[PDB]
């Protein structure tokens, strides 16, 4: 009740983590149409490198998802203290195999353990991944499109099905797309190749694609589209597959459930979601 | 003597037209229709009661002349079934879909017991069929794409899938040309949502205006095919292949007793001689 | 027991129609390997197109259906006679100036009037005919495609070139056939049916000669017939996607005493290998 | 206490192989296999009695070595489940299909109680599942097209559907491909039954014929990819998107017991990585 501790992640355009100044406050960033942009103070590690033990001083968080969190707080009368993920991996069903037990990681593990539970982040909607936690109604849909360097038909293409040495394609490590590529027994020949290359976050894949590497890249639709929008050097190709939608998460029968879905459905109508999509997505250079 | 009915129609060429009323007022080769721009049944009732009286005080702006294919077909049903009718136009005129729990427009006015019939270009589908009653179809339709002068592969064209390069387009708001897209293809719904049009003539005028604001279009095949073949330059055209065919029909209340006869009558005119006649009489003008 | 009298129609390469030579004895032909062929005596309307009923001296018939019927009659020891259809249409439904029944013509009319026992011919077994008369299980499968002059290109039925009714691309199909009834019942596009009605040919052979000359630019008929009559004469090439897969059957009366053994014999021949023997003999490749 | 059960297996590459036995008569990582091309069970009984007899058994022609995927898979399963096994290369080598009543090949042998264990690249079909029972699949694969080098999209292209005067196909005589093709469209069933091959490890030399016989070898993807890899000259490759996704599975007698234990063992082995180990042990990648 009352105080809720929430977990987020770093990926454009959902939550930037730009550091603050020495005093502690966050500088006033400006939006397109003459308004202040809401931002919160979010604590977390200082990435794998640098720092003392990855317990750095707070940073600033502001983007799409944070607006939804603030709207939920306004419509629910509750207070929050947002903190970042310890590792950064989205979280997939993993086996330690030292005790023949299945254990999660990242957001999923930090939700099931119980030290933080609102997961306000664009996770995924998945059949078996959400089989013992309760999702909510999606606030945005997407597909699994593929980005390439400045063409590929899709998942049915003999370059994708068999490389030899110079058409390597990878995805982010330990995430949702890995679950669906592993589960399909029909499509399981490529996954072994994908075990060779897999990056920790999206920025590494960006730098690989830009710097004459990673001939292909598979990720969510919205992130890829915004990526190809702002960065005018890579363009997407290939028709969509795995049509699904993002969503907020809660532990099994947490005592909010219903009101979250009601607020999501109400804000799906009127002008809230459209305003958010207009002000935080696209506005492209083409 | 005879049954008395109230019937609601829309304004969509070439199925139904709108011609200015004459000075004395007779609507030659047509009937008289009213449009007070409201969804309130009570107002409509008092307006109709005042109109058919010994001293009517109604605004001139409310009276228009209505005629066309659909109206002629309604006239034959009126002749065959021996009932008199009054005609009026939807309060807002946006077909009907789900919005804030309740229905809207044509479907909403049918459900709220305002008019006993709904005869117009009316695409029937699962959402509307389970709430109200529909008769046998009298037309087969499709969905097509309209593009101005100066090329698509259908519906799976990569140009209208990946919104990296700035494209355009969007169906008319709150119709069956978007309910199918929204329900069976949800990812490209917001993109169509930012670029939509209130009425089909407004959309086709937006496409045909410099600078190009909303390239491409999605709507019913028949309306687009009529609209392309009335311009002089004859530059617009239809691209793609047919998809998501539903078929038209006449709107009816929640299974009123008269739901059975009308279906067999429409079947009879469809079989014997009427559909061909009536279709050839309005789909005219030479293609350029 | 009883002398079943048969009725077929002129359709190559399933049956051949060749005139009787001199006194009446049939000309003795031969195959490539020297195997003799068998022919039968047929008393049909020899004179001309269905106008005057002049001299009807019997001619010789043979082909694919005739061999199958010879095999059928060799078993269960029943003797037969064969004669062609007076009209020459594939048993469709039509009305008259005093339409109150909408009965059949051609083969269906001839068999439903109680003077025919068997119809050995390549006729499609669709739903309506199966309702009015009972068939047997098919002995050959087909899917109707189209052909064109060999460019000295089209893909399917949904190609936009063939949809709109043009004047420089006139096409049609032989009238009163399976194609016409199946396209009439199916709604899809009534304008398609209206455009077909303009130049529906009278016979299944004159249309091929016309498309070979220059007259019409698309013939829509069954698979095997078009394929054989195209690959046999090096002037026509077919292009399509084989829509409406169906089969050919044998239709006796409404449960005649001969119905139970026809299916048994046809499956015994289908599985034993007789079908290969007939198919390789009467359907081969010569041009390529 | 010790349960003895027989095993039926074909000769299909990767999944199965063969080798001529040594003079002494041993096979490392493999068991001696007989060659009884007879369907009757009593001969198999006396042959196995001679196999376990003190007196000398059938000469070398009824003996061979073996090694492969399912061979070692079944070796470990039998080691876990405490039983031995014996193998022989069926009598027909024709998988199984419905023909003249009783089935053929593996299905006919199993329904006839000649064996209780069927391990091969056995496909999954609903029609076979009606009579015989299946376990949890331990693999999944699709169908492809083999063509010599120097753009067949698959089955939905006009190049293959209608006969373009000189295009030929062919699969195994009665494999799972034949049944799927027959249930989908029988005209192509007849077309390939004109040129269908009896077994897979023959079609490849047709492609070495400067092919006038065969130009397509639609079959399972695993053997197709292996034959691609073994192609040192690299004059061939698989084309077309996958269709008819299928799965494999160990065959069992109808309503036979102990299937739950085998399915659970297969699931546990797949989870623990035995399947991956054997996959990388046998299925090899070669750049071509």
């Amino acid at each position: 009740s009352t105080r809720l501790k929430i977990v987020t992640i770093h990926q454009e355009p959902f939550v930037y983590v730009k550091p603050t100044m020495s005093d502690g406050t966050c500088k006033e960033e400006f939006t397109v149409n003459g308004d202040p942009v809401k931002k919160v103070i979010c604590t977390g590690p200082n990435d794998t490198s640098p720092g003392s033990p990855r317990h750095t001083v707070p940073q600033c968080c502001y983007g799409f998802c944070i607006d939804l969190l603030i709207k939920l707080a306004r419509t629910m009368n509750f207070t929050y203290e947002v903190h970042l993920v310890a590792d950064g991996k989205f979280g997939t069903q993993e086996r330690v195999n030292n005790s023949n037990k299945k254990e999660w990681n990242g957001m999923m593990g930090e939700l099931l353990s119980g030290q933080a539970d609102m997961i306000v982040a664009p996770l995924t909607i998945n059949n078996e991944r959400a089989q013992y936690i309760e999702f909510s109604k999606p606030f945005k849909y997407q597909g699994l499109t593929i980005l390439v360097k400045k063409r590929i038909t899709g998942i049915n293409d003999p370059r994708l099905r068999n490389p030899s040495d110079k058409f390597i394609y990878a995805t982010v490590k330990q995430s949702s797309v890995d679950i669906y590529f592993r589960r399909q027994v029909e499509l399981s020949t490529m996954y072994r190749h994908m075990e060779k290359h897999n990056y920790e976050s999206a920025a590494e894949a960006i730098q690989a694609v830009r710097d004459n590497k990673l001939h292909a890249f598979i990720w969510d639709s919205a992130v890829l589209e915004f990526e190809a929008s702002q960065k005018c050097d890579l363009v997407t190709t290939g028709e969509l597959f795995f049509r699904s939608g993002f969503g907020i998460g809660m532990r099994k029968d947490s005592p909010w459930k219903q009101n979250v879905s009601l607020s999501i459905l109400k804000s799906h109508e009127n002008g809230f979601m459209e305003d958010l999509d207009k002000t935080w997505v696209r506005y492209q250079e083409c | 003597s005879k049954l008395h009915l109230r019937v609601v129609t829309l304004i969509e060429h070439p199925f139904v037209f709108t011609r200015e009323v004459d000075d004395e007022g007779l609507c030659p080769a047509g009937q008289l229709c009213l449009d007070p721009m409201t969804n309130d049944s009570s107002t409509l009732d008092s307006l109709f009661s005042s109109l058919h009286s010994s001293n009517d005080t109604v605004p001139i702006k409310f009276k228009k002349c209505c005629y066309g294919y659909c109206i002629d077909l309604l006239e034959k049903i009126a002749e065959d079934m021996n009932f008199d009718f009054d005609l009026y136009i939807v309060g807002d005129g946006k077909y009907g879909a789900w919005k804030n729990g309740h229905w809207t427009g044509l479907v909403g006015d049918l459900l709220r017991g305002t008019a006993h019939m709904a005869v117009t270009s009316f695409s029937i589908n699962t959402a509307r069929s389970q709430v109200i009653d529909f008769t046998s179809p009298f037309f087969s339709t499709s969905l097509g794409i309209l593009v101005r002068t100066r090329e698509l592969s259908g519906i799976h064209d990569p140009k209208l899938h990946h919104p990296s390069q700035g494209f355009r387009f969007g169906t008319v708001r709150e119709s069956s040309a978007e309910d199918y897209v929204r329900q069976s293809f949800p990812e490209m719904h917001e993109y169509m949502r930012r670029y939509n049009v209130p009425a089909t003539p407004d959309g086709v005028e937006y496409l045909k205006n410099d600078p190009e604001k909303l390239d491409a279009f999605i709507m019913d095949k028949a309306l687009l095919d009529y609209e392309v073949s009335i311009d002089a330059d004859c530059k617009l055209l239809t691209v793609g292949k047919p998809f998501a065919i539903e078929g038209y029909g006449i709107g009816l209340p929640p299974n009123s007793p008269l739901t059975a006869n009308i279906s067999e009558l429409i079947s009879q005119y469809k079989s014997h001689g009427f559909m061909d006649m009536l279709h050839d009489k309005w789909y005219r003008v030479v293609p350029c």
